[PDB]
């Protein structure tokens, strides 16, 4: 049941590297 | 035991005058502009 | 960089980096063992939990026979 | 068309009539203790 | 700089200190198992099995050793209660002892991958950049581990080469190591019949040895490459992770 | 000198001091020592208690016994009721720490100072030209202390019955609750528990929102933090995205994008929630308790259907018919 | 097509006028007929316990659960 | 023997100190009741 | 033993308490 | 005995504590031996059976 | 190709976004939603707790629920048409299926809705940290709907799904497991009660610490939708708390992550403990104070008083609260006090 | 009293393990240079 | 956008369909139910 | 061989595979028809 959190969070972390860091422009 | 009826009671006056002479103080004008 | 012996050897094993098939290669093919696998949990579930009964499987301490 | 703050007062009405219903089922439905 | 709990992310591309640092951790799983095993042996009595076994004096390891064949002491005694036995080398002391060494290996081999961690393997001819070929890679261990899932059930839970596993009536009473035959039939997917862990293995590991092939032939289709962010071992990690806890909620189950 | 009172009131009154002392803080500073200083000696070593005046100790400290999960400081003596007991009305110390005299010493100085550290919250706020309110936010958790310190034991008839300074003795000021009021079954109460969920739900949502929608700043390896420098002018993230993603989540006029209304929101709500709990224990501390839907419904013939709210009716029993097994000698519990 | 202008389209109301009270007496018939009960198998008031059992029908195994249901019903329960 | 490049320096600052002490401390004030058992 | 456990982990948290409001980092602007 | 001895609740897993450390032995102590199969009776010679 | 073209329509901005995830989302949602609303006013619970559950029994919004299924079923998924309603669908019904659909059901629909927040979050081309939190609320329904009864006899003695039958779920666990003591469910109300003060307190700072950008009194209007400018004095707060508390922020970034952190993780470590409530590994006594009890007959704690309380409840609750156990206490083994 | 024996250490390590592990980082950072 | 049309059976018109009718069909129920007697 | 219970988990499979099918089949049919 602690591991489920890491895999949401290690898989978010792939999938927004990205957006990592933060995010910009426009609207 | 009497005694520390009233010493206690002596200490708790204190503070309470403390306290209404203070506000009585013109507290409103304590503060950043219109006073 | 620093070759080696051992390192040379496995040098091809790593190399294809990026390498991609094209378009959507293999996905349906792939989409159907997965959709298979599913469905065999599925079962192997649902016969752990006595929803799906079959003579011959007795799920419980016995059937060691 | 219907002006806004009569469908309101309408819809509104309506509902504390239904949901006072229950209130009154309350002393005389199954949910009774007599 | 970096936040503390990010200090190990000075690892995300350097595959040289990603397999140091993954063999020093294998090295303390290992060297955990052999000590912890020890620490059982110091404290375990054998001196009856019928009212005070292994699973009465909080033996936790002790037991994952007896299931698959280790049920003796090199100081004569065993599991079962008999006398006489001759272990051999893999006693629990032996099982023991081998893990102990296994650590103290790993532990040199990630000094040794520690030092020397810009070998040539892990840099990409083209960019000439550190880079690891995943797809290739998750294709050759997959089919190694099939390759040993197989000889597993095919020689060890067999008997053909190998000890066998734990095997008792419906009231444990009677339970030792024995060979286990295999089971395709449909009772062998009943969790309570032994002919189903070695069916299982059998069948789950030439799967297993296919499979690899596969992947160590067929390439990713860009699509996937693609969605599945690939050539980003951070997300080869989101995914074991996922089967790691799949395998646990299961075994806990069991 | 400009005249030393003159000066006095400049100083308590000063905006330069690192701690606030101030008008209030001349009665807080004070009761809050006497309370947190007597607490801690209490706590540690103060010696049993006769709680419910039947003659029959509770020692709640550390030194008799006690750790720190069921360790606590007793309530005055039920001997006492509502009566004031200083420590200048009994013969002895000895005598007063046996009928719980310290409790009293406590609660007392608290509230007092806890009232003025509402009072203050109001002061620093004006001494500073911010708009006042805040207090008000914080009237809620203090109208709770109130209620479970002062109010309930007025109502009860006894300090006795206020909630004891402990773990386990709270657990027991909320187990027994429950049996003489049934207070899960009481509207009030569950507001509260709509507040204070809601509130951490809704301190999620926020929190997480405006954490997600921050404007980059910062590398790759440096923590997303320090891309906000304190004393900054413009925001440090994209509201009009974040309220973007949420309007998405649910739907768009079912989303914040006016910070102040969200702000509001967030303050509203557990301030209005706990405010409706604390009146809950003030209420059913005269004893108008939670709905009571026992043998409710019955069948056809007369017989009774049981319903959830029988099954709590038993557990709630239990409690009853257990707690304080010394102290009844009568049918009715009318205390 | 914003609600508000829905909301206040008197073709809206001419059509939910008759829509809204239909679905209201439906599901009033629904219980009022007493299908309600047989559709969840929900006891009537004079359906808990038989004239003189004053023991619950409690479904005691999985399996022929179902048909031990049945005959709870049997005893005119 | 390549000074490897891969290394950044490590950071804490003094409230993350605070903070982790307030933590440590505290969940050691919440579980010593139950080894002591 | 449990005692003298107990009342010091308060007297750390205590001496904590008042390091971080005195001896914090002074908060700087712009 | 072994068979007499899975019949006692002292070995369900489901007895047990968070913090009660320690092998089952530190509980209710090292086994020694069954004592036997007891039966209740009454006056009447009823055999009565224990909940 | 058509799956862009499925994607395209998909992904299309309506006013109830749809997405990928939808399509395991709604048809979930709405069931769990739908199934509970049915019950609560139509299935009954008499076959399976000896309980009147619903509205057309006289059951009000307090009483009425979905009670779950006997004990006899086990932790048999009870599907519509497995071996135990076999198809039929009031018999279903009346052996508590209706338990089973609304928790698989709305179970898979907590997935569907984090998934929705992670596409939504990457097309927007925010963040996550929505997503993350939400793990929270997962691990908590998980733990306690699936994995608790899952340790226990049967899904009868996990929670029903109604407000009075969720209280007695709380004095249960009070009674048996004596949860109040544990030190997860501590840390979890630390959190929740820790989280909406955070909630509360921030809120109050920002509404009486800000900036003047109107003529109004009522300050709401007074709002730039539009960034730029921070709407409240970031830096007057912080001297405010500074000289009030002692301590105080000076980093909204921190704030708000703070913020995240509290609450969920005060859920996940109630979470862990009721994952070890399934074993009955529960934290209900301290050795130590047992033992002297025993010998000395006048020590007396508040602990001692509450493990007295639960001789009680499970006394006198265990009868018809557990009554596949046929139990039957005679009046004169039932734990009382003097007089009550 | 009749305490677990090994709660002193257990609360010992727990408290001074993680403690002495931030006061390294904290005292390291402080120390860099500018 | 577009010279103002709109479509009659819309898109959101089901989500707050499928929430719609059964709701009535229910408070249509559970308000009949106050006159079942004992 | 095939018991009752088999029979029924076929039932389940198969009026599963319905459902993902007409809802797929609605769906892969109205959006191409618009975007
Ligand atoms: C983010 C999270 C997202 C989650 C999304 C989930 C989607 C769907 C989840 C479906 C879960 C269904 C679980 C199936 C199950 O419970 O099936 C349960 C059955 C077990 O059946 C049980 O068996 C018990 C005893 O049987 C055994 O003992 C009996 C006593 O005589 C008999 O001897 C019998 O022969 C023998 O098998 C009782 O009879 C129970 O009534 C009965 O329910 O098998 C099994 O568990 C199957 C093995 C599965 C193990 C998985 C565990 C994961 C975590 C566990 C935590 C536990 C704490
Ligand atoms: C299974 C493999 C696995 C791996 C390889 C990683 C790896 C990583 N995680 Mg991750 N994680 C995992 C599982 C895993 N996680 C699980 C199951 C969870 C859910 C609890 C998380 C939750 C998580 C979060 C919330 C974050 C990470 C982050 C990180 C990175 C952190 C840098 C670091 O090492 O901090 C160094 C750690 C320390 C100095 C102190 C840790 C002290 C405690 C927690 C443990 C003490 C050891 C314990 C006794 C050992 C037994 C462990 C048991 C599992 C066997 C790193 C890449 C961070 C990140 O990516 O930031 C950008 C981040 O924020 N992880
Ligand atoms: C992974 C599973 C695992 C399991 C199931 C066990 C199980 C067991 N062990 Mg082992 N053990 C393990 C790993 C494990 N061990 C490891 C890795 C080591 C080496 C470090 C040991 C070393 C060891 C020894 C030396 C002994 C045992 C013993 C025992 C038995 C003790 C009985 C007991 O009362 O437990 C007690 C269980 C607990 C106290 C767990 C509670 C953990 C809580 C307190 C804290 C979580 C902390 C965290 C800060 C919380 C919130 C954080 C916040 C940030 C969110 C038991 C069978 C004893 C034995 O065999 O007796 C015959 C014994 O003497 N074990
Ligand atoms: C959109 C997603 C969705 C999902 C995930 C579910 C999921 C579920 N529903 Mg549900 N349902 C839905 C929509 C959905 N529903 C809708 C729209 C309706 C209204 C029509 C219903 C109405 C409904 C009812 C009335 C019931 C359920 C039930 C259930 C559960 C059944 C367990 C089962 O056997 O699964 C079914 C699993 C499959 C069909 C597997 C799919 C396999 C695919 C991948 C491949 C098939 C390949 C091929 C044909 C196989 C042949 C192999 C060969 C060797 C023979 C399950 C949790 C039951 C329940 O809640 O019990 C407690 C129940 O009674 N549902
Ligand atoms: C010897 C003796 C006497 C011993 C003991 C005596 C005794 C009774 C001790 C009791 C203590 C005890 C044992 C307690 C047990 C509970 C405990 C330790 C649990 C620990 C484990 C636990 C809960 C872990 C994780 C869960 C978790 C995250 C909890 C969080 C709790 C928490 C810190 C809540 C916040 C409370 C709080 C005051 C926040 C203030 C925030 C801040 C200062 C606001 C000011 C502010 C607001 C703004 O809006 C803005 C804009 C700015 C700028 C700003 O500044
Ligand atoms: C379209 C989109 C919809 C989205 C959401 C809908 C959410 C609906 C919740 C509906 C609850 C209905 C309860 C009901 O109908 O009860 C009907 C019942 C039954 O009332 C009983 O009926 C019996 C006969 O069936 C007898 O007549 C009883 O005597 C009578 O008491 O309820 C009440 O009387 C309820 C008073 C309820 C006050 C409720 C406040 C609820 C707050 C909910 C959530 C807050 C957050
Ligand atoms: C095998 C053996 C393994 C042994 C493991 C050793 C133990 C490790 C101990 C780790 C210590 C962790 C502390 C570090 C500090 C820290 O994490 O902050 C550091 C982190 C990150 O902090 C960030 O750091 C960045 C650069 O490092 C920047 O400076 C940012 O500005 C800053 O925000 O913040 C957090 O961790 C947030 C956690 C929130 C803390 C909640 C406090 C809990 C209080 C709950 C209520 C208590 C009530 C008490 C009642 C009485
Ligand atoms: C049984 C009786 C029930 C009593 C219910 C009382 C509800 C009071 C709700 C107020 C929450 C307090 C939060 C503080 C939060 C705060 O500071 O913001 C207060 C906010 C007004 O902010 P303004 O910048 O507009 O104040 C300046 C002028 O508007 C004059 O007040 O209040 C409202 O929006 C009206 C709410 C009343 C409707 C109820
Ligand atoms: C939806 C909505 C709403 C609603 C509302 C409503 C629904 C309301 C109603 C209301 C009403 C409905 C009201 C009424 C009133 C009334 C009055 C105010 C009255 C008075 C009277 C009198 C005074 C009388 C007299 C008499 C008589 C008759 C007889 C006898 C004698 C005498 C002479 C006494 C609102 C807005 C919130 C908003 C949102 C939405
Ligand atoms: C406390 C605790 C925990 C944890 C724990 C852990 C995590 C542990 C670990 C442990 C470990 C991890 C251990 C280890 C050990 C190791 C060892 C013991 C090693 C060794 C080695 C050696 C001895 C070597 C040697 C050598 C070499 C190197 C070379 C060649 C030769 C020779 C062989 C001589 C938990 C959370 C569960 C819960 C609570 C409590
Ligand atoms: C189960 C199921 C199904 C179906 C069905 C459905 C889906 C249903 C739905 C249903 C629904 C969906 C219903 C609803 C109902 C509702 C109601 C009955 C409501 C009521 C309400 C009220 C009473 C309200 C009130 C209020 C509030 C809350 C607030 C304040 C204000 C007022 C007063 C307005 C199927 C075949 C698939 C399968 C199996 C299961
Ligand atoms: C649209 C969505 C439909 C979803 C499910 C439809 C299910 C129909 O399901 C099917 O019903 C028949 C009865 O009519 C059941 O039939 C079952 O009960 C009958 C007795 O009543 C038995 O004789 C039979 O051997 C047994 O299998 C099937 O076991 C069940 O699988
Ligand atoms: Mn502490 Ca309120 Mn149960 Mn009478 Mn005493
Ligand atoms: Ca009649």
């Amino acid at each position: 049941l602690l591991f489920f959190f890491g895999h949401i969070w290690h898989g978010a972390r792939t999938l927004f590297r990205d957006v990592f860091s933060g995010i910009d422009p426009e609207l | 035991m009497e005694t520390l009826k009233i010493t206690v009671y002596i200490v708790v006056t204190f503070f309470v005058l403390l306290f209404v002479f203070g506000f009585l103080s013109g507290d409103p004008a304590r503060n950043p502009k219109r006073k | 960089a620093r070759r080696t012996w051992l390192g040379d050897i496995l040098r091809p094993l790593n190399s294809e980096y990026g390498k991609v098939a094209p378009g959507w290669g293999t996905t349906p093919l792939m989409a159907v063992f997965m959709g298979l696998f599913l469905v065999f949990l599925l079962i192997i579930l649902e016969i752990y939990n006595s929803t799906l009964i079959l003579d011959g499987v007795n799920v419980s301490w016995k059937a060691l026979g | 068309r219907i002006p806004l703050w009569i469908v309101a007062t309408v819809a509104g009405m309506g509902v504390i009539v239904i949901v006072g219903l229950f209130f009154y089922g309350a002393y005389a439905g199954l949910g009774s203790s007599l | 700089g970096l936040p503390w709990y990010r200090v190990h992310t000075v690892l995300i591309n350097d595959p040289g200190r990603l397999i140091a640092a993954h063999l020093m951790h294998t090295a303390l799983v290992a060297g955990w198992a052999g000590s912890m095993a020890l620490y059982e042996l110091a404290t375990f009595d054998p001196s009856d099995p019928v009212l005070n076994p292994m699973w009465r004096q909080g033996m936790f390891v002790l037991p994952f050793m007896a299931r698959l064949g280790v049920t003796g002491s090199w100081s004569g005694w065993s599991i079962t209660g008999e006398t006489g036995i001759d272990p051999g080398f893999w006693s629990f002391e032996g099982v023991a002892l081998a893990h102990i060494v296994l650590s103290g290996l790993l532990f040199l081999a990630a000094c040794w991958h520690w030092v020397y961690w810009d070998l040539e393997l892990f840099r990409d001819p083209r960019t000439g950049e550190p880079a690891l070929d995943l797809p290739k890679m998750f294709g050759i261990h997959l089919f190694l581990a099939g390759l040993l899932c197989f000889g597993f059930g095919a020689f060890h839970l067999t008997g053909l080469f190998g000890p066998g596993m734990w095997v008792s009536d419906p009231y444990g009473l009677t339970g030792s190591v024995q060979p286990v035959a295999p089971e395709w039939g449909p009772d062998g997917f009943n969790p309570y019949n032994p002919g189903g862990v070695v069916a299982h293995h059998i069948a789950a590991g030439i799967v297993g040895i296919i499979a690899g092939l596969f992947h160590i032939l067929v390439r990713p289709p860009q699509r996937l490459y693609k969605a599945l962010r690939m050539g980003n071992i951070e997300t080869v990690l989101s995914s074991s992770i996922a089967a790691v806890f799949f395998a646990a909620f299961v075994v806990a189950g069991t | 000198s400009a005249n030393l009172w003159e000066r006095f009131c400049n100083w308590v009154t000063s905006t330069d001091n690192r701690l606030y002392v101030g008008w209030f803080g001349v009665i807080m500073i004070p009761t809050l020592l006497a309370a947190t200083i007597c607490f801690v000696i209490a706590f540690i070593a103060a010696p049993p208690v006769d709680i419910d005046g039947i003659r029959e100790p509770v020692s709640g400290s550390l030194l008799y016994g006690n750790n720190i999960i069921t360790g606590a400081v007793v309530p005055s003596s039920n001997a006492i009721g509502l009566h004031f007991y200083p420590i200048w009305e009994a013969a002895s110390l000895d005598e007063w720490l046996y009928n719980g005299g310290p409790y009293q010493l406590i609660i007392f100085h608290f509230l007092l100072g806890a009232s003025c550290y509402m009072g203050r919250q109001w002061e620093l706020s004006y001494r500073l030209g911010m708009r006042p309110w805040i207090c008000v936010a914080y009237s809620a958790p203090l109208a709770s202390a109130f209620a479970v310190f002062l109010i309930y034991p007025i109502g009860q008839g006894s300090f006795s019955d206020g909630m004891p300074l402990g773990i386990s003795g709270t657990f027991n000021f909320m187990i027994v609750f429950q049996a003489e009021h049934n207070i899960l079954m009481h509207p009030f109460h569950q507001l509260g528990v709509a507040g204070v969920f809601g509130g951490a739900l809704f301190c999620a949502m926020h929190g997480s929102l405006v954490t997600s929608s921050l404007i980059r700043e910062t590398t790759e390896t440096e923590s997303a933090n320090y891309g906000y420098k304190f004393g900054q002018e413009e925001e440090t993230y994209n509201i009009v995205a974040a309220h973007g993603y949420f309007g998405r989540l649910i739907f768009q006029y079912a989303s914040f994008n006016n910070s102040r209304s969200l702000h509001f929101f967030l303050a509203a709500w557990p301030v209005v929630g706990v405010w409706f709990t604390a009146l809950g224990i003030s209420t059913m501390a005269f004893n108008l308790n939670g709905f009571n839907f026992n043998h409710s419904v019955i069948d056809a013939k007369g017989n009774v259907i049981n319903t959830w709210a029988d099954i709590i009716n038993r557990a709630n029993l239990g409690m009853e018919v257990m707690h304080e097994r010394n102290a009844h000698n009568f049918p009715l519990d009318l205390a | 097509r914003p609600f508000s202008d829905i909301i206040t389209s008197v073709r809206y109301w001419v059509i939910h006028s008759i829509t809204i009270p239909a679905l209201f007496i439906a599901g009033w018939l629904f219980v009022s007929t007493g299908l309600a009960y047989d559709v969840f198998g929900t006891p009537r008031p004079d359906s808990y316990y038989a004239q003189e059992q004053r023991s619950i029908p409690l479904v005691t195994d999985r399996f022929e659960a179902k048909q031990q249901v049945e005959t709870f019903l049997e005893q005119l329960k | 023997m390549e000074p490897n490049p891969n290394r950044q320096p490590v950071e804490l600052n003094r409230t993350s100190l605070y903070l982790g002490l307030l933590l440590i401390l505290v969940l050691a004030l919440l579980f010593s009741s139950y080894f002591f058992n | 033993m449990e005692t003298i456990t107990y009342v010091f982990i308060f007297a750390c948290i205590i001496a904590l308490f008042f390091f971080a409001i005195f001896f914090r980092e002074p908060p700087r602007i712009t | 005995e072994k068979l007499a001895f899975y019949d006692y609740i002292g070995n369900n897993p489901a007895k047990g504590g968070l913090f009660r450390t320690g092998p089952m032995n530190k509980g209710d102590g090292i086994a020694q031996a069954w004592k036997g199969h007891a039966v209740f009776r009454n006056k009447e010679g009823e055999e009565l059976f224990v909940r | 190709g058509w799956f862009d073209i499925l994607d395209d329509w998909l992904k299309r901005d309506r006013f109830v976004f749809v997405g990928w995830s939808g399509i395991l989302l709604f048809p979930c949602a709405y069931l769990a939603l739908g199934g509970w609303l049915t019950g609560t006013t139509f299935v009954t619970s008499w076959y399976t707790h000896g309980l009147a559950s619903s509205y057309l029994e006289g059951c009000n919004f307090l009483t009425v629920a979905v009670s779950t299924p006997a004990n006899s079923m086990g932790h048999s998924l009870l599907l519509l048409w497995g071996p135990e309603a076999q198809g039929d669908f009031t018999r279903w019904c009346q052996l508590g299926g209706l338990w089973t659909f609304i928790a698989l059901h709305g179970a898979f629909g907590l997935i569907g809705f984090m998934l929705r927040q992670f596409e939504i979050a990457r097309l927007v081309g925010v963040r996550p940290y929505n997503a993350i939190a939400f793990s929270a609320p997962i691990a908590v329904f998980v733990s306690v709907f699936l994995i608790y009864p899952l340790g226990q006899s049967s899904w009868f003695f996990a929670p029903s799904f109604g407000v009075a039958a969720i209280f007695r779920f709380l004095l249960f666990f009070q009674g048996f497991h004596n949860w109040t003591l544990n030190p997860f469910h501590m840390m979890g109300v630390a959190g929740v009660l820790g989280g909406a003060l955070l909630c509360a307190i921030h809120g109050a700072t920002v509404e009486n610490t800000l900036f003047q950008d109107g003529e109004g009194a009522s300050t709401f209007r007074a709002f730039n939708p539009t960034q730029a400018e921070e709407t409240y004095s970031m830096v007057t707060a912080n001297r405010f708390w500074s000289q009030i508390f002692g301590i105080a922020f000076s980093n909204k970034r921190w704030l708000h992550f703070f913020m995240l952190f509290v609450p969920v993780t005060g859920l996940w470590m109630s979470a862990i403990g009721v994952v070890g409530l399934a074993l009955n590994l529960r934290s209900y006594d301290f050795i130590s104070q047992e033992i002297r009890a025993a010998e000395d007959p006048e020590f007396e704690t508040f602990y001692t008083k509450n493990l007295l309380l639960n001789e009680g409840i499970r006394a006198w609750m265990a009868p018809q609260d557990q009554p596949h156990e046929n139990f039957v206490f005679p009046e004169e083994v039932l734990p009382r006090g003097n007089a009550l | 009293m009749e305490v677990n024996q090994l709660g002193l250490i257990a609360t010992a390590l727990f408290v001074l393990v993680p403690s002495v592990f931030l006061i390294i980082l904290y005292v390291q950072t402080e120390s860099q240079q500018k | 956008q577009e010279p103002v049309s709109y479509p009659i059976f819309t898109v959101r018109w089901v989500a707050v369909h499928t929430l719609a009718v059964p709701t009535i069909f229910f408070l249509g129920a559970i308000a009949a139910m106050q006159f079942i007697q004992r | 061989t095939i018991t009752p219970s088999l029979k029924g988990f076929f039932i389940g499979l198969l009026s599963g595979a319905v459902v993902l099918g007409l809802t797929f089949a609605v769906l892969i049919a109205i959006s191409q028809i618009d975007k």
